[PDB]
């Protein structure tokens, strides 16, 4: 409770929701009907306040983060060994060049 | 954000109640002794004692969660795909490769 | 159109009111908030569709349904709020910053108001603080509550009303208890003065063996209603899901205008830059290297 | 409500006479926890109030 | 710009007013006619 992922589910429409929010019920003291309860704050909001900057502003190597699907575009790092079969048709013999 | 939904309390007016075992999210049920509650008519029951109440509460997803929600993922080894423009002599070629 | 137990009525003390605020949502990016209260808006006694008037439960021993006009509804947090929409149990209004939200009906001198604590802050979209959407600026993606009253953000389950006992239905005379149902209405009564005994009466009825008024109860068989799953009511024995209303004003995505800061003045030097920055309001500056180490830095900057 | 001054006014038709005096009226609470309103549920402690 | 004496003149009514306040015009974007611009804060106010 009180931290990120205190309520979890496989999907928004899934009915098998599991949560631990530290909810507790207290004895009703007032004469009028009412149910009292105290509960830990939503951990989602706590993480939202303390989320920090996203990965779009922190990924190194100039990596442009994107979603749907998760990916990192235009990422500059390393060397790519390339072996290429250039066709002989484009080649021109030295006797004519 | 969770919506902490609280079902309307029930009172066994001059008897007793027992906490059942439901399977809601963070389900919490308690039973209290004589309460003798008021709603608007100055009385809801006829027994000043042995007038138990059942306090019930659980949580669900908030109505606005369909947009403001976070998805938790794990990642594995990542494959790098590159689009290449390669020119030889006269011929240019665009190709996407792994 | 039930009545809840508002923590803060007009005077101050908690009291039972027909306009109790149950839930408040402010997830929209334009400051609009969706409010849920017990009264039903857009309807008359029979429930017929009409924007002009709403309904509520009366403050009497018959607790029939009474009606009032839209012009007598006031919403306020710190100053008066602008009502953007209303549908059934729900309102949607744009409000200024405040610590609590209040909804009131001004029936002449009867200013019945319910207030509930809710920290409504001024929020914005983008990387720039502002009071109003600027006339000129970038167009970014935002999410706002749809003002269309027939949309759907979800659902609320309502169930059959429970027993609502009344002491006006009970009369004490010569150390004896009587039940006086309202004319033409069948009333279920039950009592315990020894052997527990229930039944239904429809006229001025004697009861035997009972000396004090606090041993019996009477209430009319009101199965002609539905009530939200509120924590301020006593539920029926068969509390099965017997209804689902829509939650209007779906939070839909759209495009919001956001300001563009004054362009910084960059002064170069050997392996380094100096950005002279001017921003009347807090503007976010985020820098990062393009090597092995990001060395990311973020700062909200004001002034020059 | 909380305010920096208190004003009392009479509005005899279009003749409005209002007297204002500086007085730092602040929101005060009883107990050990701040609250905007006295909640429905909670402890009952000793307080002192101007009799109505 | 943004410092004292960003706007100068020999008198209040003098027409030879000289200033360098770093004002830049921006391309309009909305349909309705309006000229947008940005400009450094008043250096006189900053000194004040």
């Amino acid at each position: 409770p009180g931290a990120f992922g205190d309520i979890q589910a496989s999907s928004l429409d899934a009915t098998d929701i599991v949560a631990r929010t530290d909810i507790r019920l207290l004895k009703p003291s007032v004469k009028n009907i009412h149910v009292p309860y105290t509960q830990a704050v939503s951990g989602y909001e706590m993480w939202k306040n303390n989320s920090g900057r996203p990965l779009q502003e922190t990924a190194p190597f100039g990596c442009k983060i994107e979603v749907e699907p998760l990916r990192a575009s235009n990422c500059a790092y390393g060397h790519i060994p390339i072996s290429i079969d250039i066709p002989d048709a484009a080649f021109v013999r030295s006797s004519e060049s | 954000r969770f919506h902490t939904v609280i079902p309307s309390p029930q009172v066994k007016c001059c008897g007793s109640l027992e906490c059942k075992a439901s399977s809601k999210a963070d389900y919490t049920c308690r039973v209290f002794g004589g309460v003798y509650p008021f709603m608007w008519g100055g009385a809801q029951c006829f027994c000043d004692s042995e007038n138990t109440q059942l306090s019930e509460a659980y949580v669900e997803f908030a109505p606005d969660c369909t947009i403001d929600h976070a998805v938790a993922l794990k990642v594995h080894t990542a494959a790098l795909k590159v689009g290449l423009r390669i020119v030889y002599g006269n011929t240019t070629a665009h190709l996407d490769t792994f | 159109p039930y009545l809840g137990f508002c923590p803060y009525c007009r005077h101050s003390a908690p009291c039972f009111s027909p306009i109790k605020i149950e839930n408040v949502w402010d997830e929209s990016d334009d400051g609009s908030i969706r409010i849920q209260v017990s009264a039903q808006f857009g309807y008359n006694q029979a429930g017929t569709a009409d924007v002009t008037k709403f309904r509520y439960m009366s403050f009497d021993h018959d607790h029939d349904i009474k009606e009032d006009s839209m012009d007598k509804i006031a919403i306020s947090t710190s100053g008066p709020c602008r009502r953007l929409g209303h549908k059934g149990y729900f309102l949607l209004a744009q409000c200024p910053p405040g610590d609590s939200v209040t909804v009131s009906i001004t029936s002449g001198a009867s200013e019945n108001s319910c207030t509930v604590e809710k920290k409504i802050r001024r929020k914005f979209v983008g990387r720039e603080e502002y009071l109003f959407p600027p006339v000129h600026g970038k167009l970014v993606k935002c999410h706002v509550y749809d003002h269309l009253k027939e949309t759907s953000a979800g659902y609320i389950t309502m169930h059959r009303p429970g027993p609502h006992a009344y002491k006006s239905y009970l009369e004490e005379a010569s150390g004896e208890v009587y039940i006086k149902p309202p004319s033409g209405k069948n009333v279920t009564y039950e009592c315990k003065c020894g052997d527990y005994s229930t039944g239904i009466v429809s006229t001025r009825t004697k009861m035997n063996g009972c000396t004090k008024a606090k041993q019996c109860i009477a209430y009319k068989s009101d199965q002609t209603k539905w009530v939200f799953n509120s924590p301020d009511l006593i539920r029926h024995t068969d509390h099965s899901v017997q209804g689902k209303l829509h939650i209007p004003f779906r939070l839909t995505p759209t495009v919001c205008p956001v300001p563009l800061a004054h362009t910084p003045t960059v002064t170069k030097w050997f392996k380094g830059i100096t950005l002279h920055l001017t921003a009347t309001r807090p503007t976010l500056l985020t820098t990062r290297k393009l090597g092995l180490r990001a060395d990311a830095t973020a700062e909200w900057i004001t002034g020059t």
